[PDB]
């Protein structure tokens, strides 16, 4: 969220227990009704 | 089990009243079903089938048998001879001798006694029913039973028929002024906030049988055991699991409980004291079940809002409780240095209670004087003499945290008239504790003790009393300093009464940090232990300027003792030896002292770490090259020693320890 990793209620660096690969990843952004969000992909060092 | 009484049903006589009712009813029923039989036209035929959707009923009963009769005779007419039989309930109606719409009723919502009669009387139907259904069993012989099912969990088609039956019967009582209702309830109280839920009933039942087993405490000179053995785990385990609801009032929920659950607890717990108290030595038998159950309320005491609709009543046991608690405190102090045992080896529960729980922002007078006397109490000779110390200082630092005002400084602003107007101890703060200075001349003492920079030693009455009471002080009020930023526009407002600014911080930092460096790993030392997990957030507002002068010399000594350990080790070893073997032990002996101060140390530079890492993320600076080179350092000395390694898994492994603080979160 803001230079911290987000913990877990186990307590370590949790993940998605081994995603298989299958076809691929892809970034997928979601938003609800009257929300305003910004996605930044990122194209130069100044956007990050 | 179940005996009815069989009332009597033909021995009686009809009257002609009744007869011309029933002849009327049976006109009326003959009437329905020809009209029922003609909008649905139902034909005539020369047999009895369903091929053919024959039945010839269209016909006058004047000309019928008996037997035939008597079948439609009573269709509901059992059901109120029996009701006027058994239930002597015979209302007073009559002395004896151009296209309307149908109204909505369904619109208004539903009354509960009416929702509560209704099922009352279903459930009176289904009995009965039942209980003809047996007698007709046991008439014909009997054999299998399919009836026997609840009448929570009746079939469909009895869900069906009952709901026909009772819709009839409403549609046929409309006329002739027909109402039956038997009940006298509110659902306001019964059903509503309080008796809705089980639990008071169960607080007032178990309140009973604690009234009723301490009805005879004197009785020494079989029940209560068992009761006890019975009663315990029970409600160990429902306060355990079952302790959310209770969270605060139903207004809030989500922990619906009002002032009748903290009146129950409260009782409770005087309760538990009072058979704390008294006999001792003729319960010890479950003194750890005692014990068990206070920790579990100590963790589950809510302490819900009393004072607000009920007038104190159980203020004045618990101000009792804490006096008795205070002298006999005070009698041990006096004469250290039948409840021998409790004020030995059980007090530390008393110490430990409530002690995490009001903690947050979530306060009287009362406990003001109560701890002051506590303190007074403690520090009237108590060196030299138990291991009652991290009690101590927990309730220490719990009344510290739990202050209306400062407790410290009077520099009251909530005072009680009665401090002034009334025969007690004056309001001022030096005045009324004569071995608590200000604030001021306090933290002078402890930079100066910490100044010294003397050896461990012993010394257990000076700083486990001292470190962890001003480390739980300062953070506590460091968000409401007269320098800090307050939150909201009432805090600034009033006269603040403490002062803490970043120079307290700094001189706390720096009187960790020299009495962590000044602790010699040679033997046990759980005094810094003990003042590390006692004051986890000590870097919550720490002064990043000084860094260099904290860790430099620090790492620089840890890493000297490091090598100079291993390249002794080394060399004492070598080969394989008794000799050997014997400084190999005592080695190891050695890192698992110095591993466990280190266990003790790290939370404080982990979060430091953490601090400085993401300064050097801001803002770098000359300290990342030194840090690496230390950090390479120990980890390669750890990494080229096995014995270390396998010493350390052992002392973690008789630690017992989740080491679930570095997580923090």
């Amino acid at each position: 969220l803001n230079g911290e990793v987000l913990m877990s209620d186990s307590g370590s660096e949790t993940a998605f227990r081994e995603i298989e690969i299958g076809d691929g990843f892809l970034p997928v952004c979601s938003l609800g009704p009257g929300q305003v969000g910004h996605l930044n992909l990122g194209q130069d060092v100044s956007s990050l | 089990n179940f005996d009815p009484r069989p009332v009597e049903t033909l021995n009686v006589i009809i009257p002609e009243k009744l007869d011309s009712f029933i002849n009327k009813f049976a006109e009326y029923t003959h009437e329905k079903w020809a009209f029922d039989k003609i909008q649905n036209n139902w034909s005539y035929g020369e047999n009895v089938d369903e091929e053919l959707k024959t039945h010839p009923m269209l016909r006058p009963y004047k000309t019928f048998s008996e037997k035939d009769k008597e079948i439609y005779r009573w269709p509901i007419k059992e059901s109120l001879k029996a009701m006027i039989a058994w239930e002597w309930t015979i209302e007073k109606a009559r002395e004896g001798e151009y296209n309307p719409q149908p109204p909505d009723l369904s619109g208004v919502t539903l009354s509960r006694e009416l929702q509560a009669m209704a099922e009352q009387l279903a459930e009176n139907y289904h009995n009965t029913w039942g209980r003809k259904k047996k007698q007709e069993l046991e008439a014909k012989g009997g054999g299998t039973h399919p009836l026997l099912v609840p009448y929570d969990t009746l079939t469909a088609k009895e869900k069906a028929r009952d709901r026909e039956k009772a819709q009839e019967l409403l549609k046929f009582l409309q006329m002739n002024g027909y109402a039956v209702t038997r009940g006298l309830k509110d659902m306001e109280l019964d059903t509503s906030s309080i008796e809705k839920r089980f639990a008071f009933g169960f607080l007032q039942q178990l309140l009973r049988w604690m009234d009723i087993s301490q009805e005879f405490i004197a009785h020494l000179e079989q029940e209560i055991k068992f009761f006890a053995k019975i009663l315990l785990p029970l409600i160990n385990q429902y306060f355990t699991n079952h302790c959310l609801y209770f969270l605060s009032t139903p207004a809030k929920v989500l922990g619906h409980a009002s002032n009748k659950e903290k009146e129950m607890i409260t009782s409770l717990f005087c309760k538990l004291a009072a058979l704390v108290r008294h006999r001792v030595s003729l319960f010890g038998t479950d003194a750890p079940a005692v014990v068990n159950c206070l920790h579990i309320l100590a963790r589950s005491l809510d302490a819900r809002t009393v004072m607000k609709s009920g007038p104190e009543i159980v203020k004045a046991g618990l101000r009792s409780f804490f006096e008795s608690a205070s002298e006999d405190i005070e009698k041990m102090v006096e004469n250290l240095r039948q409840n021998l045992t409790y004020t030995t080896v059980a007090l530390l529960p008393v110490l430990t209670t409530l002690f995490q729980h009001i903690a947050q922002h979530q306060i009287l007078d009362d406990v003001q004087v109560s701890c002051y006397r506590t303190l007074c109490s403690i520090y009237s000779l108590g060196t030299t003499k138990e291991k009652l110390r991290p009690a101590l200082g927990e309730c220490l630092a719990r009344l510290a945290a739990a202050m209306p005002v400062a407790f410290l400084e009077p520099q009251y602003t909530t005072k009680s008239p009665r401090e002034r107007a009334i025969l007690g101890l004056p309001n001022s703060v030096e005045e009324m504790c004569p071995d608590i200075p200000v604030l001021d001349r306090l933290m002078a003492d402890i930079g100066g003790l910490a100044e010294s920079g003397a050896r461990y030693t012993e010394m257990p009455h000076v700083i486990e009393i001292t470190l962890p009471m001003l480390c739980s002080y300062l953070p506590r009020w460091w968000e409401r300093g007269p320098e800090a930023p307050p939150p909201a526009l009432p805090a600034g407002a009033p006269p603040p009464c403490t002062a803490v600014t970043s120079d307290h911080l700094n001189s706390l930092l720096g009187n960790i940090l020299r009495i962590i460096v000044n602790n010699l790993g040679i033997d046990e030392a759980t005094w810094m232990k003990r003042l590390a997990v006692f004051a986890q957030p000590i870097v919550s507002r720490a002064r990043p300027e000084l860094l260099h002068s904290h860790f430099i010399p620090t790492i620089g000594r840890l890493r000297k003792r490091a090598g100079k350990v291993v390249a002794e080790e080394e060399q004492l070893r070598l080969e394989a030896k008794a000799e050997a073997e014997e400084g190999e032990l005592l080695v190891r002996d050695e890192f698992s002292v110095l591993c466990r101060d280190l266990y003790a140390l790290y939370p404080l530079l982990i979060r430091y770490v953490d601090n400085n890492r993401a300064h050097w993320l801001t803002e770098p600076n000359a300290n990342a090259e030194e840090l690496f080179r230390m950090v390479g350092e120990i980890f390669i000395y750890w990494s080229k020693s096995h014995n270390f390694k396998r010493e350390e898994q052992n002392f973690v492994v008789q630690n017992e320890i989740n080491n679930m603080s570095f997580l923090t979160a």
